RNA sequence: UCCCCCGUGCCCAUAGCGGCGUGGAACCACCCGUUCCCAUUCCGAACACGGAAGUGAAACGCGCCAGCGCCGAUGGUACUGGGCGGGCGACCGCCUGGGAGAGUAGGUCGGUGCGGGGG
RNA sequence: AGAGCGCAAGGGUAGAAGGGGGCCUGACUGCGAGGCCUGCAAGCCGAGCAGGGGCGAAAGCCGGGCCUAGUGAACCGGUGGU
RNA sequence: CCACCAGCCUACCAAACCCUGUCAAACUCCGAAGGGUCCCAGGUGGAGCCUGGGAGUGAGGGCGCGAGCGAUAACGUCCGCGU
């Protein structure tokens, strides 16, 4: 449960997402990598649910590192009030992640630790994903 | 170019001394003096006004110059006067006024100080300057008790050709400048 | 140092605490004091 | 705006006109300033009426 | 090591690629033309030699010329290799990224702590005549709470530097435990 | 350090670039559009008289009459450092009408 | 006629920077004296007047490590006026015309119009 | 050029618009080619003409402020001048 | 820790910067396809110009493709281009 802090403005429009990711598809940080893969939003619940699965099964292990950051105003409106007035308020602090967008990396474990952790983690997300190693993403700034 | 005590002193002795110690093949690159600043921040001119300017005029009136006051920058919330316009006098000393002032200063404004050991050497720029401020203004010779309101100390400032502490401080030794050493 | 309103100069001396004969020129009239 | 008001002038020496505004608060007493009388050459003009 | 090559012409990417090949564009100081190679052996061979080492690609135009790759430009969506660029071999003060091998078992480690490596291929210079393969460096007396880096690395004589160099090479960090869920509160 | 395009005031629509330094006056008539000058006259690089005040004066006028055989009318005084001190060359008697 | 320094316009940071060399007779920075000019919210530091003393350092143009800076193609994607097709959704793919930034080699401490001081 | 430019934002500007001051008072009278906009009404800029000013020595600058809200068609009456 | 002043410390809070990396309808060092339009040329077509005479018309809607209150809900949906 992290985010920015009421920066500049607080309500911002919806979105349609073809495919580009803007980039950010490599190791650089640590080692073994979990790669997100569909055009959608990353849910905070699923942020720290992935963190759950991780330190949950793998406890007293090594270190895990982040590249991402969940921050989106889920413009939600009150119920049964009949549609119209206003936009809504900043719930569902999701983030914007498309296919091929990687995101999570582990370091200081065994191969299988990564493997299993990434399995259950992928079992949690509002979609699904893939996972790989370290060899051909060298040079990426 | 009216010569005084420390003037001629400075002239001769500092030339061969300085250049035999540091080396300078130039009339105009060998490190010399430059300018001195008499400085007076006393933001009490929130009110009090130019009755305080009477007090302030007294400062450079006795050093012999007509001084220019300087205002404040912006809001000093804690110390009133926001927009910044109280009284923060400063007057500039050229080549020869520097002579009389430095002369007095080094002769009358120092052998006094009750607990006088010398002036702090680490008060240096590293870029060849020496800023120094003092408490009681009334230690000067040309002032006597009946004129003053309180203590109107000043942060005297001096610039030099000096690029490091070395040259300037040695120069000071030559021209009779007290030091904590 | 020109202008019209300047706090004056002119000769002044030094009579120390040891019977001195030193020659100076300052802003206020005459001065004599310490070592 | 009002309480800050607005005003005009006549030509000192029997009339000739112009139209502007004013200002209060400030120690602004009377007000005459150089202009051109419609009839005759460059004169001053004074503050008359409203 | 040795790989294939072929002179490229005025042909377009997708064709060469989606067939089973991959185009490139070599150059060196006074050079900039266009070339290409085959896919499968490209992929395979790049696991070994790579930017770790030097490539010796054979042109059917005769000259089995040794160069180096660099710039590779992925397809970013359903991705993989999709356009390598080639610098050619010289001997001048040239720069590249040397692979590494940190060896040993230190004190932060074993206790449970974990190393955070910040560099494997590093920004350095050399003359291609030299063969400073892959530098295998020091990890003997390491402790959590401290970092090692900078100009503290070994040099196979001749190899100059190309950084600042206070670039952090690595640092040992305290692991993660479910007592960080005591922070969840 | 007198940029301000004081020359924008002089980019009015006619110029005349000069200078003064140590012992020499550098007076020249310049037309612009491309930056194509025209006329020349100096203080000591002319073997004129040997006093800055006097020389200055007539040197302006000298050049002026020369320009009268080359055909001009009105321009603008061009300089960066000045305070403007007449220098009763003041290239005014010096043809220009100056001031 | 091949030609040495400066008033000075244009080229848009290769022109800018630390530094590295630089000249001085002439140019210039100055220097020098506040008598002339007029000037400083104070100070002749801003500007004029006058020189025999006298500097080449601080200053410019000019010659450089090219670390920084800026210039930066070659190839490919990212998308897309245009056309033709598959979806629980969200999306996509082929042609036509395009072509970034980025990665990259790479490049420069100046290019130049007039007018006057000359080996 | 991130200060600032009167209040908000954008633009933009120290080659001023900002900051210090001397003299003043074009915060001009009667016209204005021309056009942006534009259903209409409206808003807007404007070099140059004759009058006749202020400063700058002049070349010249000023037909209110760096700009975009501070503004309200008509009916009706007060006001002085002609 | 000392009142003659400062020597010193930091499983801490941690500016900056660094480098590993990234988010932006109201941010932009860059910058598309383009689009808009201007001058020469093409272009005889229920083209284009002027006038005036008479009109109807001032909730449109399907589908695409693109932004939005919408929940990537409605055969809700207000603009945009396109028909």
């Amino acid at each position: 449960m992290l985010m920015p802090r009421r920066m500049k403005y607080r309500k911002q429009q919806r979105g349609r997402l073809k495919g580009a990711t803007k980039g950010g598809d490599y190791v650089a940080f640590g080692d073994y990598g979990l790669v997100a893969l569909e055009p959608a939003w990353i849910t905070a619940q699923q942020i720290e649910a992935a963190r759950v699965a991780m330190v949950r099964h793998f406890r007293r292990g090594g270190k895990i590192f982040i590249r991402i950051f969940p921050d989106k105003p889920y413009t939600k409106k009150p119920l049964e009030v009949r549609m119209g007035k206003g936009k809504g308020n900043v719930e569902g602090y999701v983030a914007v992640v498309k296919p091929g967008r990687v995101m999570f990396e582990v370091a200081g474990v065994t191969e299988e630790q990564a493997m299993e952790a990434l399995r259950i983690a992928g079992h949690k997300l509002p979609i699904k994903t893939k996972i790989v190693r370290r060899d051909a993403y060298d040079e990426a700034q | 170019p009216l010569d005084v005590a420390l003037k001629r002193k400075y002239y001769e002795e500092v030339r061969p001394e300085l250049i035999r110690r540091f080396g300078y093949q130039n009339v105009w690159e060998v490190p010399r003096l430059e300018k001195v600043v008499i400085n007076q921040g006393l933001g009490e001119a929130k009110e009090d006004a130019r009755i305080l300017e009477k007090a302030a005029q007294e400062l450079a009136l006795i050093t012999g110059q007509k001084p220019a006051v300087t205002r404040a920058k912006k809001s000093i919330s804690n110390f009133k006067l926001r927009k910044g316009m109280p009284i923060g006098l400063r007057v500039t000393l050229r080549r020869d006024r520097m002579w009389i002032f430095l002369e007095k200063l080094l002769n009358v404004a120092l052998p006094r100080i009750r607990d006088f050991r010398g002036l702090n050497p680490n008060s240096f720029d590293g870029r060849g300057n020496y800023n120094l401020g003092l408490r009681e203004q009334l230690i000067f010779p040309e002032i006597t008790y009946d004129m003053v309101d309180a203590l109107r100390g000043m942060d005297i400032a001096v610039v030099t050709t000096a690029e490091t502490d070395e040259e300037a401080r040695a120069l000071l030794e030559l021209l009779g400048f007290p030091f904590r050493k | 140092m020109k202008e019209g309103i300047h706090p004056k100069l002119v000769p002044a001396r030094i009579i120390c605490g040891c019977g001195n004969v030193i020659e100076t020129y300052s802003t206020k009239p005459e001065i004599y004091v310490e070592v | 705006v009002r309480i800050k008001l607005l005003l005009e002038c006549t030509e000192c020496k029997r009339r000739n006109y112009a139209t502007e505004k004013n200002k209060r608060n400030t120690p602004n007493k009377l007000e005459l300033r150089k202009y051109c009388p419609w009839c005759r050459k460059h004169t001053v003009h004074r503050e008359v009426k409203i | 090591y040795r790989l294939k090559a072929y002179y490229r012409e005025g042909e377009k990417p997708s064709a060469l690629r989606r067939a089973g090949k991959l185009p490139g564009v070599m150059y060196n100081r006074h050079l900039n033309r266009k070339v290409y190679v085959d896919l499968v052996e490209f992929d395979k061979v790049f696991r070994q030699a790579s930017i770790h080492h030097v490539i010796v690609l054979e042109l059917p135009d005769g000259q089995s010329l040794p160069t180096l790759v660099r710039q590779v430009n992925l397809d970013k969506r359903r991705r993989r290799p999709e356009h390598v660029d080639f610098f050619v071999l010289s001997d001048e003060p040239v720069e590249m990224y040397v692979p590494l091998r940190f060896v040993g078992t230190p004190a932060g480690v074993r206790a449970g702590g974990v190393l955070q490596e910040i560099h494997r291929d590093i920004l350095v210079k050399v003359s291609p005549r030299n063969i400073p393969e892959f530098i295998e460096v020091d990890v003997s007396g390491l402790e959590i709470g401290d970092s090692l880096h900078a100009s503290d690395l070994k040099l196979p004589p001749g190899v100059e530097l190309a950084v600042s160099p206070e670039e952090t090479i690595a640092a040992v960090v305290p692991p993660e435990d479910v007592e960080k869920l005591a922070e969840e509160a | 350090k007198f940029r301000v395009r004081n020359r924008i005031k002089r980019t009015g629509r006619l110029r005349l670039s000069v200078f003064r330094s140590l012992k020499h006056i550098y007076a020249q008539i310049i037309d612009d559009e491309k930056g194509v000058t025209l006329v020349s006259a100096s203080s000591l690089a002319l073997k004129l008289k040997g006093n800055k005040t006097e020389v200055a004066r007539q040197v302006g006028r000298a050049l002026a009459e020369k320009a009268l055989a080359l055909g001009i009318k009105q321009v603008a005084f061009d300089r960066g450092p000045y305070k403007y001190h007449g220098r009763v060359k003041a290239l005014a008697e010096g043809a220009r009408e100056g001031g």
